[PDB]
């Protein structure tokens, strides 16, 4: 290994938080967004049905 | 508009219609799982989703009943969590003693959820079964006998690959999903299913036996394979 | 009836004539039968009372569910979305202890016609789609003949018999599908579907074959609804105790001197048809130690709770038993039970398909642990230790198969478990 | 019968053409007529009885012969074919016993029976025979449970055969046609010869049901 | 004798002797997968 | 009991026990260990540069314990000061000629100690 700090990891709370700290530190760095996945409506019967072309098949 | 249904005590803006699934998982409480999946479609098959409702004589199945008003969900009860045991005791009952030479086996979520639930002692005293190879790639060896009749990988593949070869074969004991005839699978994206395998039953032959995944690190960015970014 | 006594029955309380094939099955014995009386005239265009007169039949479930049927087909007042709509009839006879619907069927498809014009109305139903066994094939060209004579007459075609409502039947055919004994594994046979059951956020009457909206029911039921629907159904409601209203078929079977079938009061004594219509059993009745109710599906009656249960199910849940479409398994004493109940959960190990994990397994394993328990080699604690996986085999499993599948070996222990540690000291003593 | 997979390939069914008579076609046509327009594929398990009916055996040609015939992807068929018992993938002999040992048939000693059949031909149960006629095989309840060990030869039903009266099964396999009723004991239509209670008068006129 | 002795095609005949009984399937809507 | 010298042993038809299963590497608390394995050309997973130095080891034999194959034993022996440094750091080479030579004791302990663990 070159770089002797390059291992390093830190959780945060929030990301204020991280910038709070990336600032008291002086290191620059780079935000990120959260990534929840968006909500998918889902039903056991949607599978089904001969007009909506889900059909899938066998079971 | 939205219906309301109790969390364990918490009351709940709940979607109409919709999972018992998103209702836990709404709070953020996340039930246990293994043949559904996220963006795929539901199946009764292997029911790791089994809850009592407040009022319920017998056991749901939280990953696909809809919720309905007055309902109340206590996931942390303990029939439940005697559910999930009767679950895991089965899943185990019959799977292949071979954690260690599967590359699954070193991040298995059939092991995190073993680890989570189901008796620290099992009681098998005879023979298990084990189903012989089923090649149908060069590129995605399948070793089998670990999969678990959950049926992700077909609703993944009789759908958005579009290819059928896959498929459940045969029923009652030494029922099996492996595909009808040696013809191989092949689809452009047929890697993909690799990834939608919970266990060591659709190792990648190219990465094969390289690694384990603790080890790793996991450097992000964008692939530019694809146009699509 | 309403007084302990029982094992009465007149003749002409039966609704099935030609039960045993006498008299003409053909159309002709039908109509010596004046079996289309005023069927006809049922046909008012309007459900309801014909409904209400079902609702007040107090019949329930011949599918051995025991459902109140008519509030299973209460269902489809609903209006019909577009979807054309459906009634399947359950034809399976798969079942073991149960060859009741074959001989009605080798012997009197017209009444069970009658029912699937009746019952297909009250649904208002599109068609009369009906079930057929693959090892049922020349069954199922005498009941195609029996139905090209209902075309031919006019009685089913377009309009049937006047009253203009048009209804078509729809004969099918499985292979080897015992599964589809059950309702739904029988409706995704109808798609092409292989008959593994769908779990049901909705039910059945909300979505049927190919999508559009369907019904089911057990032959019996059916069959029995054109003459619920003419002659009285308080008359039927009238047999029996009050929940248990009507009659039911009683399979006599196994080791006795006459096995039969005779459709009989609901509530007679177990034991009185054994020492009637049966015969008693070879070397007498006091022989017997155990005698199942139900198909080969819930659990074991012993002699001594034997002598006071009634036939209608209800006692048979008081001495914890399930209806199991009544089905009469003799046992007599002399052989070994526990080979036989192996057996049976061997006869559900190769029929269970296995969608579900938990009864797919649970019957795979249960049957290996019943093999160690008839060899004798087996710990005697370890029976208990089946008794857990039944428990989680139960409430669990999607389907049904696995509670009868887990049931006869329950009550092995509950009843013999004395019988089981006597039969592995046997084993013990060897060395 | 664990070879639910076909991963093999005998020269017997690799690309061994195979076709349906033109009446065939009607029939299945006429299932099609049977069957809502939008799903073709309600008409799959009937044409592979047809397909066998034309065989007594399925052969992998006539599986993605039937799957371009109803224009539905073949592992449909293959599924279909595979999870229900009675297609037989596995060519047999010209009769196809299928003696039930289940229990209510055990407890009548139907395995007797089995015992019986096997010392008349020899036969390992299951094998087929060299003879390429007889192919015994244990079955689970055929549903006759009501009277006693059944022997359903190619859909002939056939009961109460004593190990002398299964010698004249057997026999009269290479003698002729054979009866094909119930009870052979000499009682009829599951009739028991020991009183014939239950009903007992003949009429059951059009009466009783006017209701109103 | 038997009620039953019947030919091995027979039940596909009898089915289509019917056919000209039978109403119209109907075409639900979509067809072509 | 006693712990010692390193050395990677093989079944008794002559096949090394070793599957790679990496958790040995997971274990060693000074985590001197280092493994990639790699599949054989006869297909079965086979470690293509196991290794160790003694300079890192600590011998607590977790190793010992840890593996699901028993393929790595901490061996009798002691006594193998080096004039370098060198000396110390071990390829999977010189792990097997140790289970080379010990392998008569090594079994022999073993057969000596099974039933405890
Ligand atoms: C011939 C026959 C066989 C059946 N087999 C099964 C079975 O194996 N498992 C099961 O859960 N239900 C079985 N059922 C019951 C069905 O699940 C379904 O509820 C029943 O046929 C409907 O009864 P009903 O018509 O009296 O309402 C069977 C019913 C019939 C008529
Ligand atoms: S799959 Fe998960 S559990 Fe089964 S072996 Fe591979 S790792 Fe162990
Ligand atoms: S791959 Fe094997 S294990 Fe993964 S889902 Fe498909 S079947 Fe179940
Ligand atoms: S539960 Fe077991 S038996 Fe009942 S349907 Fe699901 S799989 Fe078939
Ligand atoms: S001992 Fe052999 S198997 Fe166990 S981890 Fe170290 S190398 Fe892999
Ligand atoms: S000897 Fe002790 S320290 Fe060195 S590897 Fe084996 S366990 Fe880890
Ligand atoms: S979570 Fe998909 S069924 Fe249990
Ligand atoms: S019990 Fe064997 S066929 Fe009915």
């Amino acid at each position: 290994t070159a770089d002797p700090l390059s291992n390093m990891v830190l959780t945060f709370s929030t990301k204020e938080d991280a910038v709070s700290f990336a600032e008291k530190n002086g290191w620059s760095y780079d935000i990120e967004e959260r990534k929840v996945p968006k909500p998918k409506s889902k039903s056991y019967g949607a599978n089904f049905s001969w007009n909506k072309r889900t059909r899938v098949s066998t079971k | 508009n939205l219906i309301e249904v109790f969390v364990d005590g918490q009351s709940v803006m709940v979607e109409p219609g919709t999972t018992v699934l998103q209702a836990c998982e709404k709070v953020g409480m996340q039930i246990p799982r293994f043949c559904y999946h996220e963006r795929l479609s539901v199946a009764g098959n292997c029911r790791m989703c089994l809850v009592e409702i407040e009022k319920a004589p017998k056991v749901v199945a939280a990953c696909a009943m809809p919720v309905m008003k007055g309902w109340n969900i206590l996931t942390n009860s303990e029939k439940s969590k005697k559910a999930r045991e009767g679950v895991m005791e089965f899943l185990l009952a019959n799977h292949p003693l071979d954690c260690p030479i599967c590359d699954q086996g070193g991040e298995c979520d059939l092991q995190d959820q073993s680890m989570m639930f189901g008796n620290d002692r099992s009681r098998f005293l005879e023979g298990k079964r084990a189903v012989e190879d089923k090649n149908i790639g060069p590129l995605v060896k399948t070793i089998m006998t670990r999969c678990i009749q959950c049926t992700r990988c077909i609703r993944f593949a009789s759908e958005i690959a579009g290819v059928d070869d896959l498929g459940t074969t045969g029923r009652g004991n030494d029922m099996q999903v492996g595909t009808y005839i040696e013809k191989m699978f092949m689809s452009e994206l047929s890697g993909n299913i690799i990834d939608i395998c919970p266990v060591g039953a659709l190792t990648s032959k190219p990465y094969a036996f390289t690694a384990r995944p603790w080890e790793t690190r996991k450097t992000e960015s964008i692939d530019v394979m694809d146009a699509v970014g | 009836p309403k007084k302990t006594s029982f094992g009465s029955l007149k003749d002409e309380d039966r609704i099935f004539t030609n039960l045993y094939g006498r008299h003409d099955w053909r159309l002709k014995g039908s109509l010596s039968r004046g079996d289309w009386y005023k069927t006809k005239e049922i046909l008012l265009k309007g459900p309801d009372w014909i409904l209400g007169e079902i609702k007040t039949s107090g019949l329930r479930g011949r599918g051995g569910a025991g459902f109140p049927t008519g509030l299973k087909w209460s269902f489809m007042n609903k209006p019909s979305d577009g979807r054309p709509k459906y009634l399947v009839v359950n034809a399976d006879e798969g079942e073991p202890g149960t060859c009741k619907d074959r001989e009605i069927l080798r012997h009197d498809p017209h009444k069970l016609l009658e029912g699937c014009l009746v019952g297909g109305r009250a649904m208002g139903a599109r068609a009369a789609y009906i079930y057929i066994r693959g090892e049922f094939y020349n069954e199922a060209s005498n009941l195609q003949v029996a139905i090209r004579e209902a075309y031919e007459a006019g009685l089913i075609g377009k309009n049937a018999c006047g009253s203009g409502y048009d209804f078509d039947v729809f004969v099918v055919r499985g292979a080897g599908a015992y599964i589809c004994g059950e309702e739904t594994a029988l409706i995704e046979s109808i798609e092409g579907k292989q008959g593994k059951p769908r779990l049901k956020p909705p039910f059945p009457a909300d979505v049927g074959v190919f999508g559009c909206p369907t019904t089911v029911a057990n032959v019996e039921t059916v069959a029995v609804s054109p003459t619920i629907c003419r002659r009285g159904g308080t008359w039927f409601a009238g047999f029996g105790r009050e929940r248990n209203s009507g009659t039911k078929l009683f399979n006599i079977s196994g080791h006795v001197n006459h096995p039969c079938t005779v459709e009989e009061e609901m509530s007679v004594p177990l034991k009185e048809l054994i020492e009637k219509h049966a015969g008693g059993v070879t070397g007498g009745w006091d022989n017997l130690l155990a005698v199942i109710p139900g198909g080969s599906s819930t659990p074991l009656i012993p002699k001594s709770v034997c002598e006071t249960v009634l036939m209608d199910f209800d006692a048979l849940v008081q001495a914890q038993t399930g209806l199991g479409t009544a089905a009469v398994i003799v046992m007599d004493r002399s052989t070994d039970i526990v080979k036989a109940i192996a057996r049976l959960i061997e006869f559900y190990k190769h029929e269970s398909c296995g969608q579900c994990t938990p009864c797919r397994e649970g019957v795979d394993w249960m049957n290996k642990v019943m093999a160690r328990f008839v060899r004798g080699d087996a710990r005697p604690a370890e029976i208990d230790s089946l008794w857990e996986i039944s428990k989680q085999i139960e409430g669990h499993t999607i389907c049904a198969l696995g509670d009868g599948a887990a049931w006869p070996v329950q009550g092995l222990i509950r009843h013999f478990r004395p019988e089981l540690e006597e039969r592995m000291q046997r084993f013990a003593q060897q060395h | 019968g664990a070879l639910f997979v076909h991963r093999d390939t005998p020269e017997n069914n690799p690309d061994t053409p195979f076709d349906f008579t033109p009446e065939n076609y009607k029939r299945i046509e006429a299932i099609v007529k049977n069957y809502p327009e939008g799903h073709k594929a309600a008409a799959v398990l009937p044409v592979l009885d047809l397909a066998q009916r034309q065989n007594g055996w399925l052969p992998i040609s006539a599986m993605n012969k039937v799957a371009e015939v109803l224009q539905v992807p073949p592992m449909r068929v293959y599924e279909v074919a595979t999870f229900y018992t009675m297609y037989n993938r596995k060519p047999v002999g010209k009769y196809h016993i299928q003696v039930c040992t289940t229990t209510p048939c055990m407890l009548r000693n139907s395995d007797s029976i089995l015992e019986a059949i096997q010392k008349k031909l020899g036969i390992k149960v299951g094998e087929t025979t060299p003879d390429k006629l007889f192919t015994l095989i244990e079955v689970e309840c055929l549903g006759a449970c009501v009277n006693a060990p059944m022997v359903q030869i190619n859909d002939n039903y056939y009961e109460d055969l004593t190990a002398k009266d299964i010698e004249e099964i057997i026999d009269e396999l290479k003698a002729g046609k054979i009866p094909k009723p119930g009870p052979r004991s000499g009682r009829f239509s599951c009739e028991p010869a020991g009183g014939l209670t239950s009903l007992t008068e003949p009429p059951k006129g059009p009466g009783f049901g006017v209701q109103a | 004798l038997q009620h039953h002795d019947y030919s091995t095609y027979t039940f596909l005949d009898l089915n289509l002797e019917l056919s000209k009984f039978r109403m119209p399937q109907p075409s639900s809507g979509r067809e072509s997968p | 009991r006693f712990r010692g010298e390193h050395a990677l042993r093989r079944y008794p038809s002559g096949e090394e026990r070793c599957i790679a299963c990496k958790l040995c590497e997971a274990i060693c608390p000074a985590q001197a260990i280092t493994i990639e394995a790699e599949p054989r050309a006869d297909g079965s997973r086979r470690t293509t540069r196991y290794d160790i130095d003694m300079t890192k080891c600590i011998y607590c034999g977790f190793c010992q314990e840890a593996c699901p194959v028993d393929a790595i034993v901490e061996g009798p022996n002691f006594e193998f000061s080096t004039e370098t440094h060198e000396e110390l750091l071990y390829n999977k080479e010189k792990l097997l000629n140790n289970g080379d030579k010990w392998e008569a004791e090594i079994a022999a302990n073993i057969q000596a100690d099974y039933l405890y663990r």
